[PDB]
RNA sequence: GACGGAAGGGCACCACCAGGCGUGGAGCCUGCGGCUUAAUUUGACUCAACACGGGGAAACUCACCAGGUCCAGACAUAGGAAUUGACAGAUUGAUAGCUCUUUCUUGAUUCUAUGGGUGGUGGUGCAUGGCCGUUCUUAGUUGGUGGAGUGAUUUGUCUGGUUAAUUCCGUUAACGAACGAGACCUUAACCUGCUAAAUAGGAUCAGGAACUUCGUGUUCUUGUAUCACUUCUUAGAGGGACUUUGCGUGUCUAACGCAAGGAAGUUUGAGGCAAUAACAGGUCUGUGAUGCCCUUAGAUGUUCUGGGCUGCACGCGCGCUACACUGAUGCAUCCAACGAGUCCUUGGCCGAUAGGUCUAGGUAAUCUUGUGAGUAUGCAUCGUGAUGGGGAUAGAUUAUUGCAAUUAUUAAUCUUCAACGAGGAAUGCCUAGUAGGCGCAAGUCAGCACGUUGCGCCGAUUACGUCCCUGCCCUUUGUA
């Protein structure tokens, strides 16, 4: 909705991205939180505006919908913040 | 449910929204086209390509991205959509390949004369009947001046245009502005020609 | 098994896609020799949009006349549902919406 | 409180998915396509013009 | 090359001819000048600006104007250890804690400053892409080798006949090719043939009602009632026109005209598609197509309340309804096709009307719907009076959409009863299911069509030629 996203709900974005490795957000600000993760839709746009400008995630637009991919240096960052076991989620694994 | 006229619209726009996305992600990959084969509760989706190395990447990295990326957006079940890469035989004839090839030659920084002949040479060698390659926009000048390149015959008109040609257009971005780039490629049962037999 | 009645809908954009299916599935029925009636060709629902060609107002006010075409066609049968699942599941076509229905 | 009127109906409610433009919105069969956007992608959807 | 109020050819109802129906006149709707205003956002100005930007604007849209918010300013470096939610009064249109007189809370998301991003319907279409219009609905346009010329260039691409056509036969320093044209694609016309249809019907065979009882005598109605059928209905496969045949017309070569036959003989009718060159055409306001510039928190970002685009001494452009008696009005009769719906609306009650209320079918060849459309037809009253033709202008009331209808969104009911008596000079559109008239449906749409795009119905007059006007194409010719 409005204001800074809680720091628990920061990790709600990251732990979804930690498991699955994709996260697509509709461009619209007033739109409802993205289907999937129960948060505000602005907060998903803000946290991945924050993410792309320090590299890690690979942003790709088309169609208002912003189709992110997560790189090799990206999965290092989340694991450190996440504390997930190393080698926890290979994209080579099915 | 929805009605059949609305269903072909909803399924039809899904093709268009899919295709322009898979143009932009597979730009440096340099793809040919797309197709879909719906079956009951297993919606298959066939990506054609010039090269298969980038699209699978490493043990199906960028396949298993694009399986996930579709089903997040349009609201499918997990493992319902599923992508298969494919090689096109006779790969030169596709027009959207060559426009995307000619993009990265200009975008890296070659002269416009040298690059466009090289793209025109490949499609002529590959066994297209004829072709052209236009490059609009400003070039060695402040006023715009569209250079044109052409070899082999190329029809413009009729319903036989749409089948026997294949035609494509892209942007490409420079320091001073945007260039255009057209490609148009005539392929190999025509209307006009009549091949008469010998009796003996 | 029991005496049933099945009437399978077929719809697509192309003519050529359905004329594969109509020829194939009747011959697929005539493997087992079920009570086939021929494919009942319904009227064609032509969809239509007319937009202006130009983005802005300038020039003469010219118009596109875009069209889709949709082809409802109906293969009739009298046979139980366990028999028909072999016929339909093999030979599925690219971009042809098909739905089997009892009665 | 702020940042929302009732936005339910009229041209202000809805926009072009491809280009975000309300004007020239083709809503026949539920397209939701702005006309500049719609004509160039019409062949890829299915629509082929004749007569 | 272009131009000529020079010649010789061939063409178009965006040009005349012969005409048909109009506009220009009247009021009204709607667009553009101006004039006005806090603001009346702004593009485009001969054809090719002006019911055009799918532009029918109550708010939204919105660019404009008077005010009020939020940062939705990534990240880098750095100080500080920070920023938020808000009651009841104050203050404010405001139940925006915006800011406050006060005092509870928030817990490192952000604040503070410097660099730098970010965003825009800000400016530039004379920096561009893409798209469309126009030159141009016409028949035109290139290079390869060879010939001519010191060269620009030329020849091919042509005296002549023929064609809707650089389309053909032919003539030849040209020969052989490519695009355009043609072919092609879609649709409309005719098949007692082909292949079928409880989501189209017909005919049957048995039953029901009514009149007749004349008798299987006419007209309605009935059913997974049937046996079996495809003429209409629907649509896959196809057939069908080649100017075939006859007589003229021509180096009788290319091909024209006329008559007969035929569903159809202008390429059978009507469209889509559309070359090379371009034009400082239009569009930065269709865009995540974009260079550069502007500005970026006391904002041109964004969004909320209210107004405006509709404001009127007066010019100009597309349309609608009119002036009546081939008519208006009141009753009765009975006929279309294109659509379109998760909203379209039958059925029964209430109500002069609008409309409402309670059930009800429909993801649609099944339901609305066979959409009982209106010019039309039949029977009455009116009587040439601006009259009952005309329905502007204006008061008062009842419903409907919406969160909100005042500058009145419409629809009704009663009144109010103007101009206009066939339109001055100028000038548009059009050759057969065409003109004109009469409705219907869809697009934009919560609501609103006097607008556009398609659809049928009733259905004429007059040409079948021409280069006089207005343009066009090709030669020879003149040019400062």
């Amino acid at each position: 909705k409005f204001s800074l996203i809680p720091k628990a709900n920061r990790k709600a974005i990251y732990e979804y991205l930690f498991k699955e490795g994709v996260i697509v957000v509709q461009k619209n600000g007033k739109i409802e939180r993205h289907p999937e993760v129960p948060v505000p839709n602005l907060h998903v746009m803000m946290t991945l505006r924050s993410l792309q400008t320090k590299k890690f995630v690979e942003e790709k637009f088309n169609w208002q919908h912003n189709y992110y991919f997560l790189t090799n240096e990206g999965i290092e960052f989340l694991r450190t913040y996440l504390h997930l076991p190393p080698t926890v989620f290979p994209s080579t694994l099915t | 449910n929805t009605c059949k006229k609305r269903k072909f619209v909803k399924d039809g726009v899904f093709q268009a929204e899919l295709n322009e996305f898979l143009s932009c992600t597979l730009s440096e990959d340099g793809y040919s086209g797309v197709e879909v084969r719906v079956t009951p509760i297993r919606t298959e989706i066939i990506i054609r390509a010039t090269r298969t190395r980038e699209v699978l990447g490493d043990k199906g990295r960028r396949i298993r991205e694009l399986t996930s990326v579709v089903q997040k957006r349009f609201g499918f079940a997990p493992d319902s959509v599923e992508l298969f890469a494919e090689r096109v035989e006779n790969r030169g004839l596709c027009a959207m390949a060559q426009a995307e090839s000619l993009r990265y030659k200009l975008l890296k920084g070659l002269a416009v004369r040298r690059a466009c002949y090289g793209v025109l040479r490949h499609i002529m060698e590959s066994g297209a009947k004829g072709c052209e390659v236009v490059v609009s926009g400003k070039l060695r000048a402040q006023r715009a001046k569209s250079m044109k390149f052409k070899d082999g015959y190329l029809i413009s008109t009729g319903e036989p245009s749409k089948m026997f040609v294949d035609q494509a257009i892209r942007s490409v971005q420079l320091r001073q502005g945007v260039l255009g780039v057209r490609v148009k490629i005539m392929l190999p049962p025509l209307p006009d020609t009549i091949i008469v037999m010998d009796p003996k | 098994q029991r005496l049933h009645r099945i009437r399978i809908t077929l719809t697509s954009k192309d003519l050529k896609s359905i004329e594969r299916v109509c020829t194939e599935l009747i011959n697929g029925a005539k493997e087992k020799n079920l009570q086939v009636a021929g494919p009942v060709r319904l009227p064609v629902k032509t969809l239509r949009i007319t937009t202006r060609k130009s983005p802005c107002g300038e020039g003469t006010n010219t118009w596109d006349r875009f069209e889709l075409r949709i082809y409802k066609r109906l293969i009739d049968l009298h046979s139980p549902s366990d028999v028909v699942k072999q016929i339909t599941s093999i030979n599925i076509d690219p971009g042809v919406e098909v739905e089997v229905t009892i009665i | 409180l702020f940042n929302t009127r009732p936005k339910k109906f009229g041209p202000g409610s809805r926009q072009c998915r491809v280009c975000f433009n309300r004007h020239g919105m083709v809503r026949k069969y539920g397209l939701m396509m702005c006309r500049q956007c719609f004509r160039e992608r019409a062949n890829q959807i299915g629509f082929v013009k004749y007569r």
